């Protein structure tokens, strides 16, 4: 009664060895706010600084330590990278979006790059303007959300490179990023407005709308949660960071709202749906905050923070395929310096050397629960759920 | 209401168009902890950081003219507008200064954090040596920058700049903060961390000076007293120093103190005008115009004319423009140039931008 | 046209789109005739026939 109820009050953060990072990395230095940078339990994808036009280094996790200045890189774009994804059901697939207004995506080889790679598998040009918001659906296979500058929202199918539905008349303003919600059927937008929208896109129908979330007109954010609300970070009138709770069947006012900090620098937030557990990172940061969504109010309860002496340039999230089990590891995040990516360990500390079955609950597995065409119908189906007992050694 | 913005390497020098000095000067330093707080703000920018630097680790988001971080840098203009000017970026044009013979790439990335981070309506960037030149209210002559980043020598003839005669001398104010630093241990005054590097900062902005003649200064510190100058630390401990009052100042003119191979500012001076045409040296070695922060120590223009004039032909007059304001005499030519009514031709819209990109910056800029 | 050299100058609006302009381009007054001279002297009066730009991108 005196201590609220929760498994994860005490997740204590720890860098990993210096042999363990990865070094001389020449990271890309574009003022686009995105996390720039796409990691699957296979290989790890940085978006870099190329002279001329664009490309991101993909390099295989164990090639830890110093990286050659020549290592080939995938460079296809002839503009700069603006964002990259991996494909939750192929780990050897990636798209990426860049300023040439376009979106090639690319078959990495399994032992890693031998040589530059410039011809992608299927390019998908359908945006006017340059593209910076890429997102694959969780369910769907072989289906691809592509948000350009131009306010225009696509859906490709890149097995048949196919536009699947085009959503234009939807956003007055720039879109800030787009994200699916858990079943694939809809998915949530921010836009410069400082309105967060709830749109179907298979129907093209505006869902729910709720205009000046935010005060501030810095940059915010909108993710989708678990269960089906909105996390919408943003900023104040007087330029304060806030954290705000949204149900989508009651938008008039936040189910609630914290401030941060009075900081610069848009606010990324990265969502745990196994732990419910959402972490908060900011452009330039030094410290990571994360948090824990629960039914119980104020519904958003701060449950500690990992704090750095260097600034961050974007943020990579392992999913929870490639995370440690036995060491009790319930996320890792690859922070990005200005030269160097450094991976934190996100750990419950656990008395018990066994298996936690409450920590691991059963996580999407990489196999489409639908298709295209299928879900094109307007077939709905949740992720496959996998167990992550076989990991443990 | 144009706002006029000098960044410089230790130096941020911030205020409206038409003023005659800078509204907000604040060091360009941001500052994180380095301890582990006990009682129940993740950084410090500007004087805040200079207030709480004992407990602060201080780094120059600016090292030699380069932006080693650039997410620092966005900290600095952000901290300008709200925390200095109080002001909302997006409802002032803005002024930019830049190094002369700036790379492309860094001008985009000021460009582009301006437009978008800010979005500012309108912007321009301007050369900080040319503003230099609108301040002395002149046409023609040969402007040495010296600020803490970097020494420039930059000849201007008859609103003409000469790239190729441009030169560059990688020693400036930070290099002596440092070189006094490494004198200061001989007398028994140590001082190591960034917290201290201030302190040094501040005495040798405040009791050194450039002697005439160093070989007979040293001779006149080494036989009599009249030179100790006392400096009080802010723990109340005194110190006093003699012939490094003039002798980290020394290094401008004899780079070999730093070990560096290259010349000093005044055979550097040289080379330039040395180094544009026959017709125009006659001009320039009499519109020899001193800026930047690190010129104004007492005597320097003394110094400054005495060695030139030695390797400068006797025919030749030689006169050392040294206003005492030089300090500000980047953004003092911007606020003028601003103010100027055939300016507003030379603005960049954020619409334009926006359709253009950053090929309209690289032109009607120099 | 130099003295002896005829040197074509373009003049062009940076756009980053790559695509076709469609404000940078209106109708333009084509090659074909609103109107005969015999028209023209009994005092008739036509607006010269626009066509449009956009077939020409490729
Ligand atoms: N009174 C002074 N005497 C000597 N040096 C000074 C004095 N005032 C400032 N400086 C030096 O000038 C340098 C910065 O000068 P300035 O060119 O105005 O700014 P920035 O170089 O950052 O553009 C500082 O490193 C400082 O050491
Ligand atoms: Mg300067």
């Amino acid at each position: 009664k005196v201590v609220r109820q929760s498994k994860f009050r005490h997740v204590f953060g720890q860098p990993v060895k210096n042999d363990q990072c990865y070094e001389d990395i020449r990271v890309s230095r574009v003022t686009w706010d995105s996390t720039f940078c796409a990691v699957n339990p296979k290989f790890l994808a940085v978006i870099v600084e190329a002279s001329g036009g664009g490309a991101f280094l993909v390099l295989p996790l164990s090639k830890t330590g110093r990286i050659d200045k020549a290592y080939p890189t995938v460079c296809g774009h002839t503009g700069p990278v603006l964002d990259i994804d991996w494909c939750p059901h192929n780990d050897e697939v990636i798209a990426s979006g860049s300023e040439d207004c376009t979106v090639m995506v690319w078959q990495i080889p399994e032992n890693g790059l031998t040589s530059p790679l410039t011809e992608p598998v299927v390019v998908l040009e359908g945006h006017t303007k340059r593209v910076g918001i890429i997102a694959w659906h969780p369910t769907a296979r072989n289906v691809l959300l592509s948000a350009g500058c131009d306010n225009v929202v696509l859906i490709w199918n890149v097995g048949t490179a196919e536009e699947l539905y085009r959503l234009d008349s939807l956003h007055p303003d720039l879109i800030y990023n787009v994200s699916w919600n858990h079943n694939g059927s809809l998915f949530c937008s921010a836009c410069k407005d400082k309105s967060v929208r709830i749109i179907d896109p298979r129907r093209g129908t505006l869902v729910a709308e709720r205009e000046k979330a935010h005060e501030g007109a810095r940059p915010m954010r909108a993710i989708f949660l678990a269960d089906g609300k909105v996390f919408t970070t943003g900023f104040s009138r007087m330029s304060e960071r806030q954290l705000a709770l949204w149900d989508p069947e009651n938008l008039e006012e936040p189910m609630a709202l914290q401030e941060l900090d009075s900081s610069n620098g848009a606010l990324l937030p990265f969502y745990d749906p196994d732990t419910s557990v959402v972490y908060v990172c900011g452009k330039g940061d030094s410290s990571i905050r994360y948090f824990e969504i629960t039914e119980e109010p104020p519904y958003i309860h701060f449950l500690n923070t990992f704090t750095s002496k260097e600034p961050q340039r974007g943020m990579g999230s392992m999913p929870k395929r490639g995370l440690e089990v036995s060491k009790c590891e319930i996320a890792r995040f690859y922070k990005l310096h200005e030269r160097k990516c450094e991976p934190i360990v996100m750990t419950v500390p656990r008395k018990s050397d066994l298996f936690q079955d409450d920590l691991y609950p059963d996580t999407a597995g990489p196999e489409a629960a639908l298709e295209a065409e299928e879900w094109v119908s307007g077939r709905d189906a949740d992720p496959i759920l996998i167990s992550l007992r076989e990991a443990y050694v | 209401a144009a706002l006029v913005v000098d960044n410089g390497s230790g130096m941020c020098k911030a205020g409206f168009a038409g003023d005659d000095a800078p509204r907000a000067v604040f060091p360009s330093i941001v500052g994180r902890p380095r301890h582990q707080g006990v009682m129940v703000k993740d950084s410090y920018v500007g004087d805040e950081a200079q207030s709480k630097r004992g407990i602060l680790t201080l780094k120059y988001p600016i090292e030699h003219g380069i932006v080693t971080n650039w997410d620092d840098m966005e900290k600095i203009w952000h901290h300008t507008f709200y925390n200095e000017l109080r002001v909302a970026p997006e409802e002032h044009p803005v002024l930019l200064t830049e190094a002369p013979l700036n790379p492309k790439a860094n001008r985009e990335k000021m460009t582009q954090i301006m437009f978008e981070t800010f979005n500012t309506p309108a912007m321009y960037v301007a050369i900080q040596a040319v503003l230099s030149l609108y301040a002395s209210g002149r046409t023609t002559g040969i402007v040495m920058d010296s600020g803490d980043g970097v020494t420039h020598t930059v000849p201007i003839y008859e609103g003409y700049a000469l790239p190729h005669a441009i030169l560059r001398l990688d020693l400036a104010g930070r290099d002596l903060t440092d070189y006094l630093m490494k004198i200061l241990t001989e007398r028994g005054y140590s001082f190591t961390t960034t917290a201290e590097r201030e302190i040094v900062r501040d005495i040798k902005e405040k009791l050194c000076y450039v002697a005439l003649d160093f070989e007979q200064e040293m001779a006149t510190a080494a036989s009599s007293s009249s030179l100790e100058k006392s400096y009080e630390l802010p723990d109340g401990q005194v110190i006093t120093i003699g012939n490094e009052r003039f002798r980290c100042p020394e290094a401008l003119f004899q780079p070999s103190f730093l070990g560096m191979e290259s010349a000093g500012i005044h055979e550097t001076t040289f080379n330039s005008i040395m180094k544009c045409d026959v017709d125009i040296r006659k001009d320039l070695y009499a519109n020899t115009v001193l800026s930047g922060g690190t010129t104004m120590y007492p005597g320097i223009a003394d110094r400054m004319q005495k060695e030139i004039t030695a390797l400068a032909p006797s025919t030749m007059k030689i006169k050392i423009i040294a206003p005492p304001e030089r300090k500000y005499s980047v953004w003092i030519g911007g606020s003028i140039l601003a103010s100027l009514s055939t300016f507003q031709q030379m603005w960049i819209s954020k619409q334009e931008y926006d359709e253009s990109g950053p090929s309209i910056v690289h032109r009607k800029c120099f």
